[PDB]
């Protein structure tokens, strides 16, 4: 992703 | 006619045919290989690049990325390369004379819709492209108008309540435990009986263990409990190179993550919890068809017994009076390509399109407006 | 504008279409003062008027001076009942008449008579326009084909056969027609149905190819088949039938030869039940077979095929008995034994348990592995359903290979005339599927027919000076464009059968979403959301859209064509398929396929016309009913014909004959040998303009009346000069009478 | 007309009076006009006859004195050809056509009257030479 998770 | 293309990015396999087809006629893994070891030989072949079922067969010479996770195309360079791997080998298709359906998870961030439209325009020039709701073609797949449908992929797990064709925007849920953190999971559990695996080429080792041999608990603590008591669970495999690994209760512990993600260190609920908590901001009105009408999707919930776990479990949520039934049609991993294939055949569908002069005129914001 | 007292108009009517009266009193401009013996009838915001009586009973319905439908059904009416004539012209097309009673006229010395000469030469006969096939034929190598059409029973298959013996007797010389008459019982057991209006209608379009060598002797003849009503097979309106030849066979069951094919009686199989009539009056279609049979027999088919066939017809009939348990929303079975699948997997000689589990189930694989999933109940008896319509017309298409092998000849055909005879456009007090695709194909062939007639004017009026603008034509395009393009009827009707539940009532729905005020030519019925009504070329049509999709719906799996393939019992079974993507092809487009492959060779050719109406409906010999004759000529697209030619220049006169008929009118001041010169000068002075006339090369074209206004003038000119000649005869014969007394 | 024209009209007049009472018939008026030259056709002598109905017709007698007035309202070539010439162009016409057309069209005469004016017009073949025929006619 952006934030909440590595992607 | 020209047949459109229909084409799934999941996490773990593309899975692309022709539209009109009841199965797809590409499977692979939705893998990028690269050497990293010396080329001794000169005069031997010279890759920069493995897609596939290449970078499947010479795995233990290569690092293994995926373009994806969580559903979302974490870098753009090998996905371009595995979509020309794509139209190019499988299908061996010209993308310019064909219409293509690309298929993506709910929330996923809205930028991943802008940037794969312009390499379908800019970089394939295709006529007419689509992105549609994975459980959306769930049910297209399973021959309803009416139901929830619970869908898991190797990247995303997520429900979507749909009620007479109208989906419910406000009822939906994502939890991302997947097929990669089961395998992760199950690599650190397999650490106890003295197992290590640490690479990607051998990750996917993993991966064909957790496929062959997980099964799903009917009741977590009596299993447990049994293979304590005596080993009748255990059961046993061959690695590649013909060692022997010999696996117990262990095998079912990682399906059991996925209703109590406790165990992963997730905050949040199994999915039953989920899926029950889903139908709860639902109307009240609708609940009862939605309760029967649960639908499976998606290759991670193939796992025996899913089914009535399920069923065991959320019947026990649900007020007794309520009829619940769990639907698990026997290729629900293909059901989402299926549905897709359905969907891109309809005439009704034919305007739907968004054609190349109107993202040539309204720019790539257009498939947000247009599309859904 | 002309009304008199003594002039004499048509009027409608409840029980005649129309009826005469003569108008006795001068009109000038609100409503006429008539007798019929009297009434005064409204003007409202003229009346029909009718031709003098020279003209009616003429030999062509475009030599009229008025044309109108009253006219026209005048003159078919008195030429069928007065003249006995069954055969009449309008402009090229020939439009026949079944007399319904034998008659004398088909004999040898008529076919030798008519030989050698042209349509205006000869009164009109089926022969006249198969010599014109047969002298287009002569003059060009471009191929010829005659077309053959009306409603059942209006005696197509009769024309048929004897415009095929028109060129049995005129070409042949020594045995393909005996052939050809021999495989009519065949093709119409298998081929023909009962149907609410009539029995023996025939379900399909049949085309017969007589081949000619290069000196046009006949060789040999080539049969196709075309648009077959597949869906009949398995479903039934009320009081209608499956193909004959089911009945026949459940008729049979008595025999000892059959008696292995375990048959019931007639209403016993779910297939022939359902019409609820078994018997048909005064047909014993136990001694039908033993004619179906001998024709095959004689038609070069072994007593093995034949029980081959027949037991392929008692295996659909059991198949159809074959009933399903439910176990679930998603899952059927069959009970623990079945009769009707015991007996059918005898009789086709395949295991039990296989057809039970593939019935039951499908199969489905992909790339890597093969899956295979219980169906719904409905999901198993459509599946079985489509599977005995394949079955079917699989069987149906080898029939007519088996037969063509007995008709073709191995020297090469130099050209060849063509025959068709096809289902004329149909409307009924209840309509389905089956009158969509019907509908569908007359509405292709009259756009083949407006077409080639709209050619051969622009054709005529370039062997003349004049101006093609004048020419104008009907074009049917949009209704084509209604029903076949993408997002047409046809096209929703498929996506239904795709979309995940379907009904004819969601259906509709989609329907009127799409059309209902986008299109001029698609309608709703003002008190129902479940019909829709068609503005067809001839009249406005109600289609039901109640089981349409059960009708549309065909997909065979694959895993149940393959349990059939592996039959080793006899040698038919595996040769019907021996001969995918088709398989999953809706009916309503394999329909739209057989009507492409029948366009695309009739588009090669060139056509010629037959239309065949139905007097009346009680099977009376050789009387005439107008309110049935209006509605097949409008059916016909005869009065559209019509219309379009008054709106034209219908009338021809040749020089000669126009100078012949009118000298009366001119003087011998005004005669000079230049005939054509001669009656230029003289036109002009009696009518006013070219705009009511053209000067053709050999012919003069007139707008409409002015033949009517030509024999006005000479009847009151020839009038006048003979009551002038009487009263000078009688003025000196009184003279004599006064030297008689005087003397 | 002058009183001699008179005197000779009512002489022939009363020749024709089969009853006595010096009278005619209204039905031979019309005949008394020709034979005294006039030409009326039917139409005109209903006219100058008033129109009558079939009573007065058949049996109603009237003397000279009414007839007079009629007379004088009926009396107040080559049209006669170009009539001839519209049925001929070698100066004759079949006999059958004109028999036919003056006992089936017009005012229809008898055959025996269309045989007693044709009678001796004709030759072998039955061909009438017009113009003879026509001034033969108005003599
Ligand atoms: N038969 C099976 N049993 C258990 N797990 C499976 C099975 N097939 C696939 N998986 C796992 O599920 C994931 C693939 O699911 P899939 O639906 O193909 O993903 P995607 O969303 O990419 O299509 C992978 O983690 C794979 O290991
Ligand atoms: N020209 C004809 N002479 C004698 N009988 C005729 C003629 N035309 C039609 N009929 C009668 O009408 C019947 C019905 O017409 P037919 O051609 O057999 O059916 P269809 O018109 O459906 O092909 C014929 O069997 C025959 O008895
Ligand atoms: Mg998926
Ligand atoms: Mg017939």
């Amino acid at each position: 992703w952006x934030a909440x998770c590595p992607a | 006619e020209t047949t459109a293309l229909v084409c799934d990015n999941g996490s773990g396999l593309v899975k692309a045919g022709f539209a009109g087809d009841d199965a797809p006629r590409a499977v692979f893994p939705s893998i990028v290989g690269r050497p990293r070891h010396q080329g001794v030989m000169v005069g031997m072949g010279q890759k920069d690049s493995y897609v596939g079922d290449e970078a499947q067969s010479k795995r233990g010479i290569l690092t293994l990325k995926y373009p994806i996770e969580h559903g979302i195309i974490t870098n753009w360079d090998d996905m371009e390369k595995i979509w020309h791997h794509t139209f190019y080998n499988e299908l061996r298709v010209a993308p310019e004379e064909h219409p293509t359906l690309l298929t993506e998870a709910p929330l996923n961030p809205k930028a991943n819709r802008e940037k794969m439209t312009q390499i379908m325009f800019e970089t394939f020039n295709v006529p007419a492209m689509y992105v549609a709701i994975q459980a959306v073609l769930s049910l297209y797949a399973s021959g309803r108008t009416t139901g929830i449908v619970l869908d898991s992929g190797d990247g995303v797990t997520h429900n979507v309540p749909i009620y007479e064709g109208y989906a419910l925007p406000h009822a939906i849920m994502r939890l991302d435990l997947a097929g990669r953190d089961l395998t992760d999971y199950l690599m650190k559990i397999l650490t106890e009986r003295g197992y290590s695996f640490v690479t990607t080429a051998e990750r996917e080792i993993v991966r064909d263990i957790k496929e062959k041999l997980c099964y799903v608990a009917l009741d977590f603590e009596n299993e447990m409990a049994t293979a304590a008591s005596s080993s009748s669970l255990e059961k046993s495999y061959e690695l590649p190179d013909g060692q022997v690994i010999t696996i117990g209760n262990e095998r079912f512990r990682c399906p059991e993550t996925l209703f109590q993600p406790s165990f992963i260190g997730m905050e949040s609920a199994g999915i039953h919890e989920t899926t029950y908590n889903s139908i709860m901001k639902c109307d009240i009105d609708i609940r009862k068809d939605l309760y029967a009408n649960n639908v499976m999707s998606g290759g991670t919930t193939m796992y025996p017994g899913i089914a009535d776990r399920m069923q065991k479990e959320i019947t026990a949520l649900a007020p007794s009076t309520m009829k619940i039934k769990i639907i698990a049609p026997p290729e629900r991993k293909y059901s989402v390509w299926i549905g897709g294939s359905i969907l891109a055949s309809l005439s009704t569908f034919q305007q739907m399109w968004i054609t190349k002069q109107e993202y040539d005129e309204a720019g790539p914001s257009i498939v947000h407006r247009k599309c859904f | 504008e002309l009304y008199t007292k003594y002039a004499r108009v048509w009027i409608p009517d409840p029980e005649e279409v129309w009826k005469s009266a003569e108008l006795l009193k001068d009109y000038k401009p609100k409503v006429l003062q008539l007798r019929l013996k009297d009434l005064e009838y409204c003007l409202d915001p003229l009346p029909p008027l009718r031709n003098p009586d020279i003209l009616v009973g003429e030999n062509d319905l475009t030599a009229l001076s008025y044309l109108h439908e009253p006219a026209v059904l005048h003159n078919l009416k008195v030429r069928f009942i007065d003249s006995k004539l069954i055969y009449t012209y309008c402009g090229i097309v020939l439009v026949a008449i079944n007399p319904y009673e034998q008659l004398p006229i088909y004999g040898e010395d008529i076919i030798n008579a008519y030989s050698g000469q042209n349509m205006g030469d000869m009164d009109p006969h089926i022969f006249a326009v198969a010599e014109e096939a047969y002298k287009q034929m002569a003059r060009d190598e471009r191929n010829q084909s005659i077309i053959v059409s009306g409603e059942s029973g209006a005696g197509k298959t009769v024309s048929a056969k004897y415009a095929m013996r028109y060129f049995a007797t005129v070409s042949g010389s020594a045995n393909v027609e005996e052939k050809v008459l021999a495989s009519n019982p065949i093709m119409e057991s298998i081929g023909n149905a009962k149907t609410t209006r009539n029995d023996n209608s025939s379900r399909f379009g049949k085309y017969i190819e007589i081949g000619f060598d290069k000196r046009y002797r006949i060789i040999g003849a080539n049969m196709r088949t075309y648009l077959l009503e597949k869906s009949r097979v398995v479903f039934q309106a009320e009081e209608e039938r499956n193909y004959h030849i089911f009945y026949q066979l459940c008729a049979s069951a008595a025999l000892p030869e059959f008696k292995t094919l375990r048959l019931g009686n007639a209403n016993y199989f779910h297939y022939t039940k359902q019409g609820g009539s078994p018997v048909i009056d005064g047909i014993d279609d136990a001694k039908e077979m033993v004619n179906t049979r001998q024709a095959c027999t004689l038609l070069g088919i072994s007593d093995s095929y034949q029980m081959g066939i027949f037991r392929i017809l008692a295996g659909i009939l059991h198949l159809g008995n074959v009933e399903f348990a439910s176990r679930d929303s998603d899952s059927c079975a069959i009970p623990p034994k079945h009769d009707p699948l015991t007996i059918f997997c005898d009789l086709m000689g395949v295991d039990y348990e296989e057809m039970a589990h593939w019935l039951c189930h499908r199969k489905l694989a992909t790339a890597t592995e093969t899956y295979i999933k219980p169906i719904s109940k409905l999901h198993a008896i459509n599946a079985r359903d489509a599977l005995a319509k394949h079955i079917y017309a699989n069987l149906f298409n080898w029939i007519v290979d088996h037969v063509n092998k007995a008709l073709h000849s191995t020297v090469k055909q130099h050209s060849f005339i063509g025959v068709l005879d096809i289902y004329g456009f149909e409307t009924f007090e209840i309509n389905s599927f089956e009158q969509f695709c019907i509908n569908y194909a007359n509405e292709k062939l009259q756009q083949q027919f407006n077409m080639h007639v709209f050619k051969l004017e622009q054709e005529e009026y370039m062997k003349e000076q004049i101006p093609w603008t004048l020419i104008d034509f009907y074009d049917n395009q949009p209704c084509i464009n209604l029903i076949e393009a993408k997002m047409g009827v046809l096209d929703l009707l498929d996506e239904e059968c795709k979309m995940p539940k379907g009904s004819d009532d969601t259906w509709a729905q989609k329907l009127y979403n799409t059309h209902l005020n986008k299109c001029a030519l698609f309608e709703k019925p003002r008190l129902s959301n479940k019909a829709f009504i068609i503005k067809h070329f001839a009249d406005k049509v109600e289609y039901q859209c109640e089981g349409f999709l059960e009708k549309n719906k065909d997909t065979v799996y694959e895993e149940q064509i393959k349990v059939l393939k592996s039959s080793k019992k006899f040698k038919l079974l595996p040769e019907l398929f021996q001969d995918s993507k088709e398989h999953k092809k809706t009916v309503g487009h394999q329909f739209r396929n057989s009507l492409h492959l029948l366009m695309e060779t009739l588009n090669a050719t060139t056509p010629h016309y037959v239309r065949c109406i139905k007097p009346n409906d009680f099977k009376f010999p050789f009387t005439f009913d107008e309110k049935r004759a209006v509605q097949q000529l409008r059916a016909c697209g005869v009065l559209e014909t019509i219309r379009i030619s008054a709106a034209g220049f219908p009338s021809r006169w040749t020089y000669q004959e126009f100078f012949s008929r009118y000298r009366v009118l001119m003087k011998q001041k005004d005669v000079l040998s230049d005939r054509k010169q001669t009656c230029k000068n003289v036109l002009e002075k009696l009518i006013l303009d070219k705009d009511k006339y053209q000067f053709g090369k050999t012919k003069i074209f007139f707008r409409a009346g002015q033949v009517a206004y030509l024999e006005k003038i000479r009847a009151d000119k020839l009038r006048a000069a003979c009551i002038r000649i009487q009263k000078t005869i009688r003025g000196w014969l009184m003279r004599k009478k006064y030297m008689r007394m005087r003397r | 007309f002058n009183k001699d024209q008179l005197e000779e009209f009512k002489e022939a007049f009363e020749l024709f009076d089969r009853v006595g009472d010096g009278k005619i018939l209204y039905s031979q008026c019309g005949d008394v006009m020709r034979a005294l030259g006039q030409n009326p056709t039917n139409a005109e002598v209903l006219k100058v006859l008033g129109n009558p109905k079939s009573d007065e017709l058949k049996s109603r007698r009237v003397d000279f004195e009414t007839f007079l007035p009629m007379l004088q309202a009926v009396a107040k070539y080559e049209d006669y050809l170009e009539g001839f010439r519209v049925f001929d162009g070698n100066g004759k016409v079949m006999g059958a056509e004109l028999r036919h057309v003056l006992t089936t069209l017009g005012e229809k005469m008898t055959e025996e009257e269309v045989e007693t004016v044709l009678a001796g017009h004709e030759d072998s073949n039955g061909c009438i030479n017009y113009e003879a025929f026509l001034k033969h006619i108005l003599s």
